[PDB]
């Protein structure tokens, strides 16, 4: 169904360890009020020495939702990459984001966003929409043909 | 940081600690004691609010 893409770029100040584990300890904080709960389904070392982690969100909004959030580690390239998305309402709307961190020149980490939002009732309100115009359509046409009978009448 | 389930929160902690300081210095699986729990926790409480519901509606009958 629809689908918008959006990018975004923000450089962190700080070492790869450092925004990691920011990442990995975010909540509770002053600037996220909505996240109710964090809970570590999975985490391991794969067999390239990255860290797989899965971890589950519960967010409030104007009313609670749940989100998955895929995180894997290189610390052997000292690089980082997250998706999160919502579990439930994905018939209503879809939000993913993916995000990449990067660590020397400016001896920062450069974090490059990117959010695809894809709704879905583009379809549920075509569905409705082409009831209404094949009902319309029906009534249209036998008040039409009514009418050209009752002049053929006279 | 709560947890979905609070009596997991406490144990949710104790993982997180763990986690966090073997992450900062020994990878940037010791922790296996507080995930064993904080697990156990997570697993019975999503065996809980998931499943039971639907057993707990299936147990409407004469007793
Ligand atoms: C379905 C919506 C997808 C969930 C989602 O990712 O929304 C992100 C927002 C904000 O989350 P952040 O990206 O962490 O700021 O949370 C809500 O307010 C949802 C409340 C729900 C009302």
């Amino acid at each position: 169904p629809m689908v918008l893409l959006h990018k975004s770029t923000h450089i962190f100040p700080t070492d790869f360890a450092s925004v990691s584990r920011a990442f990995f300890n975010r909540y509770p904080n002053p600037y996220s009020p909505h996240v109710l709960s964090i809970d570590t389904i999975s985490r391991n070392v794969d067999q390239e020495g990255n860290l797989r982690t899965t971890r589950l969100l519960k967010k409030s909004g104007k009313t609670e939702t749940w989100i998955i959030e895929v995180s894997v580690v290189n610390p052997a390239n000292s690089t980082m990459k997250t998706y999160t998305r919502n579990l439930d309402h994905t018939g209503i709307m879809k939000v993913e984001e993916y995000t990449t961190y990067q660590f020397s020149a400016t001896s920062s980490t450069i974090a490059d966003s990117r959010v695809k939002f894809s709704s879905g009732f583009n379809m549920g309100i075509k569905s409705k929409v082409e009831d209404w115009s094949r009902t319309k359509f029906d009534e249209n046409v036998k008040k039409s043909r009514m009418g050209m009978a009752f002049v053929i009448q006279k | 940081s709560a947890s979905f389930a609070p009596e997991c929160t406490d144990l949710k902690t104790k993982y997180d600690s763990c986690f966090n300081e073997w992450y900062s210095e020994k990878f940037l699986n010791e922790c296996s004691k507080q995930w064993y729990a904080y697990t156990t926790c997570v697993n019975a409480a999503l065996v809980k609010q998931g499943i039971k519901p639907a057993l707990d509606e299936a147990r409407e009958e004469a007793p």
